[PDB]
């Protein structure tokens, strides 16, 4: 699974892109012809041939938190093979999701807080005046147009 | 450790003859190196314990080894800023006129340093320069006069470039033919190109004493219209500020004359071709095109 | 008063543009910004001080004009783009920041900046920056301009290198950090002078003063040079404004019909590294269109007429300018092309039937094939023309072309006609460069005696400046026959250019007379700063411009004269039996075709081949002599001497043409000469015709025949014994005999332990007034190997008509057998020192002592030397230039017979 | 840089004084020599868009 | 187009400028004029001197100048004052009124924490593309945060399986060669025969190498580096490349061009002067898309006795392939409306990105010296997807519902790949 | 190498090379090895290593002295005429007349041709067996080669 999310959907090959869905357009079909070869799936048009739904969730303006169920294998019970599964189809359909869809990945891996502190702004009062040895300078980089004294 | 002595009573200094009937030394990488390596030689044959066959053979020489590094290290900066000197001292015949105390200053280190020449040419050898009484402290001396001289020249180039601020963007050697050949005009038209934009001559006058006027590398000319006198002005750097004033101040009058006439030309609905044809052969062009 | 001329009618064309377009439309207020953003003047003749009386506004920016005399220097077309260039860099200027314009080069951002600077009237200085930049003079030059108030500037300030950039950046921004403090609210009034560190003192700065740079910048500079983006320049206004002032009428369909056709010129032709279409050879195109156009004007006017076909007058402009530089294949292009954007227009040229007949007759006297269209030597015949034409505008033009093209001679034919036609003497200097040291070129000082010796480059020019003997009354051509690279042309620009002088380290100006040409004779082109190649015009020479028949023609006329009275009947009788075969079709050159398309190590060329071929021809001419000098009675007979030369001219063909590949290749020549020839051929099932001799009386001795079988005595078996005889050492015997008798260099190309060295050797027995000299080339090896050897072997160096090198020896030629000759490296720019010197004393017949700078001429020297494949590792390719004059030998591993057999 | 890399070859000297810390505001450019950046510890700030 | 640089530098400049020419024209201390500003003088000082200094090519420069047209007007001393004409269609943005900074900067405070790009002009869907070519990013990352021998000599089979075998190199005419397309047309073959050659046998020897039956050059080692790298070598590049792209995506292009060409020169040996005009080329498989522009020209003025710079170009994107091929006209496929659609030759704006144009049909008629009417927008033609070299500029008629500078602003160009 | 030289008598000769040796040490320590062969009339079996080499100067020294012997250029003006005292001096130590420097010179070459033995010690074949035939062919010619594996 992550040797095709990597580069396993970079591979190329013949033909098979024939668009059936009038809301899935030919990017998207090429893709699943790429992700057909992986048998975690095995079969990906006869899904999105049935579940005219699917195509409404073509739409959504966020069609990564709820996502059918279109691989067709043993049940992954466990939250971490369905984050993956989910995330692979994600890099398949609206993969501008993705990143969005990536978050989920990695908080159902690590708890709903691993990313969160980042959100919040750091106050370096703590991190100077314990996590800083007195022989360590403390660099502060700044993107140019910025100044962060 | 025997063929360093038989070697060294080998080596002369090496002398070549000079423009002004001196002589002088060029063998250095052999009165370096060769020297270098014999001391290092040396150092590590007495710092060896077993010396049973030199017990006191090295201790003799390796003295006379670091006389001779520090006389040559010295001698050789000496020949260097003398060779430099004489050729600054010796080229226009105005520098005798220009810090006269420099040049009897240096006339005097000359005559020392030429009697130290003599002294050596007559017995060249590489331990015949060790004899000489005094000649390690005479060196020095030698050597600080010298450097008190060249920074004095230093120090007056600098201060002439301070006035007539445009001697700046000449060299040394320009602006020391500049300051000295000065008495007569001929070689100070080559460097015009580099202190004004087009300025390539300067119209002197029959018996080149008054500065009339500016020549371009073309062959335009401008007239000064109360010319620069030289014979009244010496200090060279004073009367081309003057040039350069009466540079602006003429193509100001000029301009002016030369936009007083051209309001002729801008409000008449004719115009004479003849007419228009001899004004613009009148003044020059940047007046004429700034005029329009 | 031309000058003058163009200058208002450029200023008046931007004007009356402003003034119709800017200003007409609905526009009645002064203090409008439609007027207010352009250039205005504003004089007040009553204002004492000379720089308060005009002052120039852009905006809102007022500059008193510094009455400087800038003398007359040309002004720039008012494009837009040059307005918006004006506007920011004024604005700059006023928040006391500096101009940063960039973009790619050639729009034109150092002439905008330059023009800005003299419409104030401020003395700019631009710095070229680049590889000629003075690090040392910064100091003082920034010092010059604070306290003078000059204008300053940069040009391709990232070409700089960045140690030397850093420490610029750093002067820069500590003079514009000085700067910016004219403009402090609380520091209005300057009670105390600005001053900035530059030399660890207080330097007082003008307020005056600017910095530009122009880039193709350091973080240091961001928050204080104003960027400006000139990327495009609008070349169709300026070459409009530019045909105007020339008094061309309807400039602007000229303008827009030439602009795409230099838009074209660099898309369509093939590129070229001398290949300039760039607006500086627009301008120069236009200017010299309107010298045509006024020339055209006063031979009219001397039988106001302005009725002239000026599309024509325009491409015979661009024609004269363009043509001598195309590669011979790009000429119907650059015809289509003008065709395409000027329809119906042809391009007529001058005849000079003067020169002509000049050239004739100098052609006439050299062996040389001249023809006037499109019959033989045609183009050869234009080339120098071509060449005349260049001659008469530039100093500094050089010549190009591959090697065999036939250029040194189109200058010599040239310098020969132009003595005899201008009736004054002409002297042509060969200086090859890269055969000596660049010190020994221009002179060097020694530090502890400040003595300057001239190198041969200032010794030659320095006699010529002195009117010892003539100065003015001969035509001096210093020409640089050897290819060029940037480390002694560096020298040569001050020379090339408009300054026409030479600079000397110990502080001395060479100017040379306006009688003196700086030549280049190179190939290649492609080791060169695009400055050398910019400073000066060029002709371009082609391998097709010199046919074969030409060739040809040459060696038959060089033939029937020159003798090598007897000899030369013989020769002529001879020459009479080869006409039939350099009929431009028949045998020779059929077979000088087919032998292209076949391996051969040492890729061939043209002028190899068949210098081999003449070669071997003139060796046929003075055996079949030395046999009529055997027998006095009864002379050689011209009939069987008709089928004495028929076979030879096979043989010869077959051992120049394919004497430097395997056994393959000869085979497969022999049987397409079997094929295509007429002469009879010998009779053999499947023996190649390699494998025999033409010998006296006129037949095809088999080699064979000349194998005897001896017994080697007991005791030397060893490599000092002379060779067991065998059909490729027999073979290579004759051969190396043939090119030896001649005195021709010799080049033995194979693997090693095939037996060249032993080969050349043997026969050097069969010569008994040969001696030889062994030298081992190898990795760096320079020319002054030679030199010592010379010095061991050559020790005459007497002077009865010049100096001349003679071995010690008397009537004896020394061999320098230069073992492994292509071995020597080959520095960075493509070349090999030891190659040139010895192709250069092969050819000229001599070379320069570096000692008293004096043309030294060979006696009695010859050289061979030996090579392995240029494939094998280790190994480079030999030049043209040189392997034109050596015919090489493939001597490849003996057979398994010929082994049996030693 | 050479500065920067003269500080840092200092800095390696042990400063005994527990309180001082030393603040060094910086821009992101690889001109800066990677001997301090991998020596101290780096904080990177960035404008919030909107 | 370009990453420009608009720090503070340029912020204070302009506030410069607006004191100094504010104070020059209000003498009065108090309230001057709504239309008294020089609002001229700003909007070209800020379009030419300080903000449009580092502005290279012509299109930036027009939105530059339609944002500070639009904006830098006595409109905006209006009460009512669009400063964003459309957000959600419907959703507006007003010009907050005051005439004290207090109270700009709390309507700056209370701007809502919803931003789209539709506020910035640009289409609202700029974000989704931005997030996918952020998402391939953070791939590429994790892919570069990730014996070799039979790794690379699989995928180097593949590779030259892929490709097609050498292209005929035999475009040789007599009198073809006054028709410029079949210059340019055989130039092109003649480049492409040639990297296509040298391409083929740096493969071969890169298959051979990693089978270990030669000893590797430096050549060939940092070929082999490059390659295994992911790494685009730089010894192939020799035509205009998109800044960043991995070898598979190079080598799928190349594959496409050598099959073009190998078109071409199959239609060249079937006729030779007369199927090279009727052909259909895209303009993203040639090293040189213009100067196939430039032969057009040519073959057009050769056609008829007309100089070559009395032509112009008209754009017809005729729909399917109607194969009319006029005299003059010629059909390039394979170009990409960004941000618009055409019905039959009138432009509209759209919400779907990389709309496809059909047999684009170039005609190069006598140009009759007139000015265009004031309902036309110039597109530019670039070469990638990175609109980072300009091939021409096209003509295009509009629908009259909308107006050329929401075009301008918008972003709409044509892409030829 | 240094056992058979010993067991066949010939004085094994050594470079101890440091990293401030120039070409011109070099040249003396071949001035060294050449009296000691030609003069004297002492086999000497000249061993080095590639360690032993550090400029090329190195390997042409090597070239011009495997092949034909004599180095040319090695001797100046002041050792032409030392060197021409010493071969004089063996010559008559042997019993050959001094007739001319030619002769003198001719017989100093056939005796370092008769009494002299260059060997080179090298790793085993890189890229680095290549440039050395490159810049000096001689010891793939003169020099026989034999493996030591
Ligand atoms: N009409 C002709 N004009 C010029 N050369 C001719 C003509 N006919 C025959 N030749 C021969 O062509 C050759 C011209 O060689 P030339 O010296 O001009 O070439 P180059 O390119 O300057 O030389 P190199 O290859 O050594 O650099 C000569 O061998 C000359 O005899
Ligand atoms: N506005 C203009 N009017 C006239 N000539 C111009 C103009 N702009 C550029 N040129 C010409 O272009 C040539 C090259 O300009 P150059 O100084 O090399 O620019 P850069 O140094 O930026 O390449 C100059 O010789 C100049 O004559
Ligand atoms: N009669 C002969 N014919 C051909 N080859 C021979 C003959 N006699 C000897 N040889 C071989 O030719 C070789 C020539 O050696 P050498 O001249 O050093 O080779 P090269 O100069 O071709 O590199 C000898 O080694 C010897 O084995």
């Amino acid at each position: 699974e992550f040797q095709h999310f990597l580069r396993g959907n970079e591979i190329v090959l013949s033909a098979g892109s024939t668009p059936r869905i009038q809301g899935l357009t030919v990017e998207q079909a090429e893709a699943v012809v790429r992700l057909s070869c992986l048998p975690a799936f095995k079969d990906l048009i006869a899904k999105v041939q049935a579940d005219e739904q699917f195509g409404i969730w073509l739409d959504s303006s966020s069609p990564e938190q709820t996502v059918p169920y279109l691989w067709s294998e043993e049940t992954p019970a466990t939250p971490i093979g369905q984050a993956i599964h989910r995330l692979l189809l994600i890099q398949a359909f609206r993969p501008d999701r993705l990143l969005a869809m990536a978050h989920m990945f990695v908080s159902t891996n690590l708890g709903e807080s691993f990313m969160s502190i980042m959100e919040q702004p750091l106050d370096l009062t703590h991190i100077v005046g314990t996590e800083v040895k007195p022989n360590t300078p403390v660099l502060m980089c700044s993107v140019p147009g910025y100044d962060a004294s | 450790l025997k063929q360093i002595r038989e070697v060294w009573n080998t080596y002369e200094l090496d002398l070549v003859n000079y423009q002004n009937k001196c002589r002088l030394i060029r063998g250095w990488d052999d009165l370096f190196n060769k020297v270098k390596e014999h001391i290092n030689s040396v150092s590590a044959m007495k710092l060896s314990p077993y010396y049973k066959v030199f017990e006191e053979d090295a201790l003799s020489w390796e003295d006379k080894l670091n006389r001779i590094m520090a006389l040559f290290d010295v001698w050789i900066d000496v020949q260097r800023r003398w060779v430099y000197l004489e050729g600054i001292f010796t080229g226009s015949a105005d520098i005798k006129h220009l810090l006269p105390v420099e040049t009897q200053r240096f006339q005097s280190i000359s005559t020392e340093f030429l009697a130290l020449m003599k002294k050596v040419s007559k017995s060249p050898l590489v331990m015949d320069v060790l004899n000489i009484q005094g000649v390690q402290r005479s060196l020095e001396r030698l050597a600080d006069l010298l450097g008190k001289i060249q920074k004095a020249l230093g120090e007056y180039l600098e201060r002439e470039r301070s006035s007539f601020p445009r001697f700046y963007f000449v060299g040394d050697e320009d602006l020391l033919e500049i300051i000295g050949n000065s008495k007569n005009v001929a070689k100070l038209q080559k460097h015009f190109k580099k202190m004004f934009a087009g300025v390539s001559s300067i119209i002197l006058n029959e018996d080149n004493s008054v500065v009339l006027g500016i020549s371009s590398r073309e062959g335009e000319e401008v007239m000064f219209k109360t010319p620069v006198s030289i014979t009244e002005h010496p200090k060279i750097n004073e009367w081309l500020t003057l040039v350069e004033k009466e540079m602006r101040v003429t193509l100001a009058k000029l301009l002016a004359e030369s936009v007083t006439e051209v309001e002729i030309f801008g409000k008449a609905t004719s115009i004479d071709p003849n007419t228009y044809i001899t004004w613009i052969d009148k003044y020059q062009a940047q007046l004429v095109v700034l005029s329009a | 008063r031309r000058r003058k001329l163009e200058h208002l009618i450029t200023e008046l064309v931007h004007q009356r543009d402003v003034t119709r377009s800017l200003i007409k439309s609905k526009i009645d207020n002064a203090k409008s910004f439609e007027w207010l953003s352009q250039m205005r003047f504003y004089f007040d003749p009553k204002q004492t001080d000379v720089l308060q009386q005009l002052s120039i506004q852009m905006a809102n920016a007022k500059f008193n004009y510094g009455f400087e005399y800038l003398g007359v220097q040309d002004k720039l077309v008012q494009t837009p783009l040059t307005d918006r260039c004006y506007l920011t860099m004024t604005q700059a200027l006023e928040a006391r920041l500096g101009g940063s314009p960039f973009g790619p080069a050639g729009t034109g951002k150092t002439e905008s900046v330059k023009a800005l600077g003299h419409q104030l009237g401020r003395f700019v200085l631009v710095f070229n920056c680049d590889e000629t930049f003075d690090f040392q003079a910064m100091g003082r030059i920034f010092v010059g301009l604070c306290q003078v108030g000059a204008w300053g500037c940069f040009d391709e300030f990232n070409r700089l290198e960045e140690r030397m950039l850093s420490a610029v950046s750093q002067q820069v921004q500590c003079i514009q950090e000085a700067l910016r403090e004219h403009s402090n609210p609380n520091y209005d009034k300057t009670s105390a002078p600005i001053t900035c560190e530059l030399l660890n003192k207080q330097v007082k700065v003008s307020p005056d003063m600017a910095i530009f740079i122009t880039m193709n910048l350091p973080d240091n500079l961001k928050k204080l040079f104003r960027s400006l983006a000139m990327t495009k320049p609008d070349r169709q206004l300026i070459a409009q404004v530019m045909l105007y002032s020339q008094g061309f009428r309807t400039a602007e369909v000229l303008a827009n019909k030439i602009v795409p056709f230099f838009k074209l010129c660099d898309e369509q032709l093939s590129s070229q590294s001398h290949y300039d279409f760039g607006l500086r050879a627009l301008k120069s195109v236009l200017v010299s269109a309107g010298n045509v156009k006024r020339e055209r004007i006063q031979k009219i006017k001397r039988e106001i007429a302005e009725n002239l076909p000026e599309q024509e007058i325009l491409i015979q402009s661009v024609c004269e300018t363009m043509v001598p530089k195309l590669v011979a294949e790009d000429i119907p292009l650059l015809f289509s092309l003008l065709s395409d954007v000027f329809p119906g227009v042809q391009y007529h040229r001058g005849e000079m039937t003067a020169l002509r007949e000049e050239l004739k007759k100098v052609c006439q006297e050299m062996y040389l094939t001249y023809g006037d269209g499109e019959e033989v030597g045609g183009m050869w015949v234009e080339k120098v023309l071509q060449l005349y034409q260049i001659t008469q505008i530039n100093h500094g033009l050089m010549m190009v072309g591959p090697s065999g093209s036939g250029k040194s001679m189109a200058w010599r034919v040239l310098l020969k006609a132009l003595e005899r036609l201008e009736g004054v003497e002409g002297v042509a200097h060969i200086i090859d460069p890269k055969a000596i040291s660049k010190d020994h070129l221009y002179g060097t000082l020694d530090p502890n005696t400040r003595e300057w010796t001239d190198g041969l480059f200032t010794h030659v020019l320095r006699k010529i400046i002195d009117s010892v003997r003539g100065e003015l009354q001969k035509r001096q051509w210093i020409v640089f026959d050897g290819d060029v690279d940037p480390e002694w042309v560096e020298n040569l620009n001050s020379v090339l250019d408009d300054n026409k002088l030479l600079t000397l380290p110990n502080g001395e100006r060479l100017s040379l007379p306006p009688n003196v040409r700086i030549m280049f004779e190179v190939q290649d082109l492609k080791y060169a700063t695009l400055a050398t190649v910019s400073r000066c015009g060029m002709v371009w020479f082609s391998e097709d411009v010199l046919s074969t028949d030409m060739i040809f023609n040459n060696f038959l006329a060089r033939l029937r004269s020159i003798p090598l009275s007897p000899m030369l009947q013989i020769q002529r009788d001879a020459a009479t039996i080869m006409q039939p075969y350099f009929t431009s079709n028949g045998l020779v050159t059929k077979a000088l075709e087919h032998a292209f398309q076949l391996e051969h190590i040492m890729d061939l060329t043209r002028l190899r081949c068949l210098g081999s071929l003449f070669s071997m021809l003139h060796q046929a001419c003075r055996n079949v002599a030395q046999y009529n000098a055997n027998h006095p009675d009864f002379p050689m007979q011209i009939e069987q001497l008709e089928r004495y030369i028929q076979r030879y001219l096979v043989y010869a063909i077959l051992w120049s043409l394919s004497g430097d590949s395997r056994l393959k290749m000869r085979a497969e020549l022999g049987e397409y000469i079997r094929r295509i020839t007429t002469v009879p051929l010998p009779t053999a099932p499947n023996i190649p015709i390699i494998d025999y001799e033409v010998s006296i009386s006129g037949e095809w001795s088999p080699w064979q025949a000349k194998v005897p079988q001896i017994e080697v005595e007991t005791h030397k078996v060893a490599a000092p014994d002379v060779v067991v005889p065998t059909l490729d050492t027999v073979r290579h015997e004759a051969l190396l005999y043939t090119w030896l008798a001649e005195h021709k260099p010799l080049v033995l190309c194979g693997p090693p332990g095939s037996g060249k060295t032993m080969t050349l050797f043997s026969a050097l027995r069969a010569l008994p007034d040969m001696e030889v000299v062994g030298l081992n080339f190898s990795s760096a090896t320079t020319p002054e190997l030679l030199l010592k050897t010379f010095d061991h072997y050559c020790e005459y160096r007497r002077t009865p008509n010049g100096v001349v090198l003679a071995p010690v020896q008397l009537g004896k030629w020394l061999v320098l057998f230069c073992d492994e000759i292509n071995l020597p490296d080959m520095d960075k720019y493509g070349t090999q020192r030891v190659i040139s010197f010895i192709r250069q004393m092969v050819e000229h017949g001599g070379f320069y002592r570096t000692s008293d700078q004096t043309w030294v001429k060979l006696e009695r020297i010859q050289f061979v030397g030996a090579c392995n494949p240029p494939t094998d590792p280790g190994r480079k390719p030999l030049s043209h230039r040189f392997l034109r004059h050596v015919p090489v030998v493939y001597v490849d591993y003996p057979g398994p017979a010929s082994l049996t057999q030693i | 840089p050479g500065w920067l890399m003269q500080l840092e070859k200092k800095l390696h000297s042990l400063q005994p004084h527990a309180c001082f810390r030393l603040f060094l505001t910086m821009e992101i450019n690889p001109k800066v020599p990677v001997n301090l950046l991998r020596a101290g510890r780096i904080f990177v700030f960035e404008p919030p868009p909107g | 187009s370009k990453k420009y640089e608009f720090g503070e530098s340029d912020l204070r400049s302009a506030c410069d400028t607006v004191d100094t020419w504010l104070d020059d024209t209000a003498k009065g201390r108090q309230n001057i004029s709504p239309d008294k500003i020089p609002w001229s003088a700003l909007k070209t000082l800020m379009a030419q001197s300080i903000y449009g200094g580092r502005v290279d090519n012509e299109f930036d420069q027009r939105l530059l100048n339609t944002f500070l047209e639009r904006l830098f007007t006595t409109r905006s001393f209006d009460s009512e004052f669009k400063l964003a004409c459309k957000v959600d269609g419907h959703k507006d943005i007003q010009m907050p009124d005051g005439i004290r900074r207090e109270e700009f900067v709390q309507w700056v405070e209370l701007l809502p924490d919803t931003q789209t790009p539709s506020w910035l002009g640009l289409p609202n869907n700029a974000e989704r593309v931005l997030l996918t070519t952020q998402g391939v990013d953070m791939i590429s990352k994790m892919l570069k945060m990730q014996a070799w021998m039979r790794t690379l000599h699989t995928t180097a089979s593949n590779w030259l399986h892929l490709i097609p075998q050498t292209l005929s190199h035999l475009k040789r005419t007599v009198e073809n060669i006054k028709d410029p397309l079949f210059r340019f047309f055989e130039r092109e073959v003649k480049m492409g025969a040639k990297l296509l050659q040298d391409v083929r046998q740096d493969l071969a020897d890169v298959v051979q190498v990693c089978e270990g039956k030669k000893k590797q050059t430096n050549y060939l080692r940092t070929l082999i580096n490059e390659l295994v790298k992911g790494i685009l070598p730089r010894s192939w590049s020799h035509y205009t490349v998109p800044a960043g792209m991995t070898v598979i995506q190079w080598v799928s292009d190349f594959s496409e061009r050598i099959k073009q060409l190998q078109n071409i020169s199959l239609a060249a040996a079937s006729g030779g002067a007369k199927e090279l005009k009727n052909i259909h080329v895209c303009l993203g498989g040639l090293f040189v898309p213009e100067a196939y522009i430039t032969a057009t020209r040519q073959y057009v003025a050769q056609a008829n006795s007309w100089s070559l710079e009395e032509l112009c170009l008209e754009v017809n994107v005729t729909t399917s392939q109607g194969a009319t091929l006029d005299a003059c006209s010629f059909g390039v496929t394979g170009l990409k409306l960004q941000g618009a659609t055409c019905n039959n030759n009138k432009l509209s704006l759209s919400n779907a990105i990389s709309t496809a144009l059909p047999l684009t049909q170039l005609r190069w008629v006598k140009q009759t010296n007139t000015e265009k009417k004031a309902s036309v927008v110039t597109l530019p033609v670039y070469l990638n997807f990175t609109r980072a070299d300009l091939i021409f500029t096209v003509d295009f008629e509009i629908a009259t519902k909308e107006d050329p500078r929401s075009f301008y602003e918008r972003g709409v160009a044509v892409l030829c790949t | 190498s240094r056992f058979v030289a010993w067991m066949n008598g010939l004085s094994v000769y050594q470079i101890k090379v440091h990293r401030k040796y120039t070409g011109e040490d070099f040249d003396e320590d071949l001035r060294t090895v050449l009296r000691r062969s030609g003069c004297k009339n002492e086999k000497i079996a000249f061993i080095m290593d590639e360690s032993n080499v550090l400029d090329s100067g190195f390997l042409e020294r090597m070239n011009t002295l495997l092949a034909n012997g004599e180095v040319p250029g090695l001797f100046e003006g002041d050792e032409y005429a030392t060197l021409m005292t010493q071969c004089k001096e063996g010559a008559q130590k042997e019993g050959l007349m001094l007739d001319s420097h030619e002769e003198l010179y001719k017989w100093f070459t056939s005796q370092v041709i008769r009494n002299l033995h260059v060997v080179f010690t090298m790793n085993p074949s890189s890229e680095g067996l290549k440039d050395r035939a490159a810049t000096s062919p001689a010891l793939f010619n003169r020099c026989v080669l034999n493996w030591f594996g």
